[PDB]
């Protein structure tokens, strides 16, 4: 029942957000961590009841309140490229079992224009597979974008599927090297042989993307990179 | 910490913390989303069970282990600790670093085989699917850039019981080819490298 | 209860000064406190902070928690204040009467409720305002109060002291007389 | 004239620790004023109404199997652990009393700075332990960690005669006597 | 120098 909002944020360096926790179950203790890959997750600051907080492991650069029981709210005042993470809250009612949150990443980057939408492409069963094995697997590419924050989803007949269905952990950098540099991301939907040779039957690709919101200001040309969902789609082939 | 092991088997896992403490959790973590309790073993108790999960604590070594019995699909996952400490606040936990398990499938019948899928008309990439091959197969990073390789990853046909493998290259590139683009990698030399 | 030793938590939180106190007696005796102004852990006696350590925010935390409860039982009882107990003086001396050698009297303010206290020492009827330390609010069984208050002095003959003390249960304050 | 309380609200709580025979008993008090409403008792398990102001507090509390079993390990997690860490210096602590014979007809003899509170004073005329009707004060806390206690006894005197204080406390090998 | 225990107060209905 622990609830974090916002869910994805980019950030340019210097700004400031606030990340809201929030709990239905009446509990009475609330935490805030941050997990990045080395280090694992480590408490920023923890709260017992209204009115009080206390810090954690890593606490320096963040602030809390507990102005009321369901909320605990994590701010930052001015972002930097360090706080890029992934932010998870809890809640308990003692030493015992901690409910956690969905998660929140968070990016900070130095220029928000790097800040670019996916591109997807759906690519339609190998002919030699559905020969060989009498099934049919179609492969989805979201590239080139940034951040690294997407959700890939498979709707079949404008319904979503998940048996079948095989996404990568997490997005890989089209270029390992350069900092900043832009995501990709693959997914597999396997069908039977019968299936795919339906002409009538409809397979969607569909990427939602999170990006810059309505209170981010955009004075270049190209569209704005807002978070949007881009999509590609295949028609099954009797052939 | 890595682990992996075949569906249907036992998993243990490891830990160690480094000051005294009042209880010991089991934490885990899949598709890198919230964390999840476990199990909790108090400092008086020494094992502890909870479905397929048998907690092992020995306070001399400051050790635990956790038993996966039966282990499934879904116990695939990066498995936390999780100590309070004694004189401190009774709810302030401190968590260790994670070792991450795998839970491959057992391949019935294993076919491996390279295809290259249609081209799309929104794109200029090629795209060539590594599939069917059995768990034994570990995938390799392309060492070319501008040559794209994601990890294998498991996907399940649930109406017809079929699980399989399967791993992703593409690249924009004309040289490039579906018989030299998992080259670098070690695969059967059973697998099926039909023409498009 | 059957107890060879008890060791007590006791804390309270309130409108007036002071508005807060987190303590800890073993024995009815307090062994250390939270400096809720400074953030600090005092102990009573030096011995004890040379064994054991304790958090603060043991207290400042503790503190908050009561002062939520304070303001969630002051909605339900409708606002109700409780009668005011006046305290019980009682002075006496630490040592042995003997002129010229040095001793501390004791002021033991008793049974009051609330715990505000104003308490002064008077030496021939004049202030004292050095070679004066008090303790805590002490808790009682009863849920009502109890103070220390101690003075060091030269007995002498020709030497009165007074305990004087206010509190709302006092119409007037109360000197409480002792001499030698 | 004045003399009007002012607006005044409190909350406070205990957290006992009763230690028998190697074992703990936990009780948790929430006590509004003077008025203790909520209590949580470990050999009851679960906490109880004390008053009808309590019932709504005692209710949910008793509905959170999470927060019962937080407070279920409170005589092993705290009491216990906090028993067994200071051993050493209050549960052995021992400070030799220092006795003193002299009359104000009454003979008082006056035991100062002692601890613990266990002591027995007992009064001898010409090595006859004649109790005589003896009037003792009750155990005076010092406030410091140290305790006080005053025994009269009614005596006439025969010249020549010699009246001893006999003092026994756990700090002290053998009896310390003092005659007058 | 070892460190001494303590125990949260519970927060009431409310
Ligand atoms: C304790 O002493 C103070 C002052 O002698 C009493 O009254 C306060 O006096 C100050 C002036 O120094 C005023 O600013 C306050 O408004 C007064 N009232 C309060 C509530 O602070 C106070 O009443 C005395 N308390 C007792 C219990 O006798
Ligand atoms: C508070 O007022 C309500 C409304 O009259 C009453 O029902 C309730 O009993 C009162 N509680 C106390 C403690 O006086
Ligand atoms: C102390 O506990 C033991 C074990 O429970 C028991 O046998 C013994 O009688 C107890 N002593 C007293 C004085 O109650």
């Amino acid at each position: 029942g622990v609830t974090q909002t916002p869910k994805f944020r980019v950030l340019k360096t210097g700004q400031s957000m606030t990340l809201l926790c929030a709990q239905d179950m009446n509990h009475e203790y609330m935490y805030w961590y941050r997990q990045d890959p080395g280090m694992g997750l480590r408490l920023i600051h923890y709260s017992v009841g209204e009115g009080t907080t206390a810090k954690g492991e890593v606490p320096d650069g963040y602030n809390v309140s507990r102005l009321k029981k369901q909320n605990f709210l994590l701010g930052l005042e001015s972002a930097a490229p360090s706080q890029t993470s992934v932010y998870f809250c809890a809640s308990s009612q003692g030493g015992g079992e901690q409910y956690f949150g969905p998660g929140t990443r968070l990016t900070v980057t130095e220029d928000l224009n790097k800040v670019f939408p996916p591109e997807v492409a759906v690519f339609e069963p190998s002919e030699a597979e559905i020969s060989h094995t009498q099934k049919a697997t179609l492969v989805c590419l979201a590239t080139g974008f940034f951040p690294d924050h997407v959700e890939l989803s498979w709707w079949v007949n404008g319904k979503e599927v998940h048996s079948g269905v095989c996404t990568d952990p997490q997005p890989l950098k089209e270029q390992p090297a350069l900092n900043d540099s832009r995501y990709c991301l693959s997914s597999r939907l396997r069908v039977s042989a019968t299936f795919w040779q339906n002409p009538r039957n409809h397979f969607r690709c569909q990427v939602q993307f999170y990006g810059l919101s309505e209170n981010d200001e955009w004075t270049q040309d190209r569209a704005k990179p807002v978070t949007q969902i881009v999509s590609a789609e295949a028609w099954g082939r009797a052939d | 910490q890595a682990l992996s092991i075949q569906e249907g088997e036992n998993a243990t896992m490891n830990c160690s913390y480094k000051t005294s403490i009042n209880n010991l959790q089991w934490y885990r973590q899949n598709s890198g989303r919230g964390l999840v309790h476990l199990i909790l073993i108090r400092s008086n108790e020494r094992e502890k069970h909870s479905g397929r999960l048998r907690v092992t604590l020995d306070t001399s070594k400051k050790s635990s282990s956790l038993l996966i019995t039966a282990s499934r699909a879904a116990d695939t996952a990066s498995y936390f600790c999780a100590t309070d400490k004694k004189g401190g606040a009774t709810n302030k936990l401190i968590f260790g670093t994670g070792t991450l398990l795998a839970v491959q499938p057992n391949i019935q019948n294993p076919d491996p085989a390279v295809y290259q899928l249609r081209d799309s008309k929104s794109s200029d990439k090629s795209v060539c699917l590594f599939t069917d091959f059995d768990s034994q197969t570990n995938v390799s990073q392309s060492k070319d850039s501008d040559v794209y390789i994601t990890d294998k990853c498991v996907l399940d046909m649930r109406s017809m019981d079929f699980k399989s493998n399967s791993a992703v290259a593409w690249s924009n590139k004309s040289d490039f080819a579906c018989a030299n683009a998992f080259n670098n990698s070690i695969i059967p030399e059973d697998t099926f490298f039909p023409s498009p | 209860i059957k107890a060879d030793h008890v060791s007590t938590y006791a804390a309270f939180v309130q409108t007036h000064r002071p508005t807060g106190e987190f303590m800890f007696e073993f024995d009815e005796d307090e062994m250390f406190y939270v400096d809720l102004d400074k953030k600090e852990t005092v102990w009573h006696l030096e011995e004890f902070g040379q064994a054991f350590s304790f958090e603060a925010q043991g207290g400042l935390a503790n503190i908050a928690i009561l002062n939520n409860n304070l303001n969630t039982l002051i909605q339900r009882s409708n606002h109700t204040q409780a009668t005011n107990d006046p305290p019980e003086v009682t002075v006496f001396p630490k040592e042995p009467v003997e002129l010229g050698q040095p001793n501390t009297l004791i002021c033991h303010i008793d049974k009051f409720f609330p715990p505000v206290l104003n308490v002064t020492w008077l030496c021939n009827g004049e202030l004292v305002t050095e070679g004066v330390a008090e303790s805590l609010f002490l808790p009682r069984t009863d849920y009502s109060f109890h103070k220390f208050h101690y003075l060091t002095f030269v007995p002498s003959a020709e030497d009165f002291y007074d305990c004087r003390v206010e509190h709302w249960g006092l119409d007037q304050p109360l000197l409480k007389h002792w001499e030698a | 004239a004045s003399r009007a309380t002012p607006e005044n609200y409190l909350f406070q709580g205990r957290q006992e620790c009763y230690a028998f025979n190697g074992t703990q008993r936990f009780l948790e008090r929430y006590i509004y004023n003077r008025e203790e409403f909520a209590r949580f008792d470990s050999d009851v398990g679960e906490f109880r109404a004390v008053t009808e102001l309590g019932r709504p507090a005692a209710e949910y509390w008793n509905s959170q199997k999470d927060i019962l079993e937080e407070k279920r390990a409170v005589p092993d997690r705290m009491c216990r652990h906090n028993y067994e860490l200071g051993g050493p210096m209050t549960l052995q602590r021992r400070v030799q009393p220092r006795v003193n014979v002299s009359p104000s007809n009454l003979l008082v003899c006056h035991v100062t700075d002692f601890y613990p509170g266990s002591i027995q004073v007992r009064w001898f005329l010409n090595g006859q332990e004649e109790t005589a009707g003896v009037v003792s004060t009750n155990l005076i806390r010092n406030g410091d960690w140290t305790f006080q206690i005053l025994v009269m006894l009614e005596m006439t005197p025969q010249q020549g005669d010699v009246y001893t204080c006999q003092v026994e406390h756990t700090s002290l090998d053998s009896p310390v006597t003092v005659e007058w | 120098a070892t460190g001494l225990a303590w125990e949260w107060w519970r927060t009431v209905y409310e």
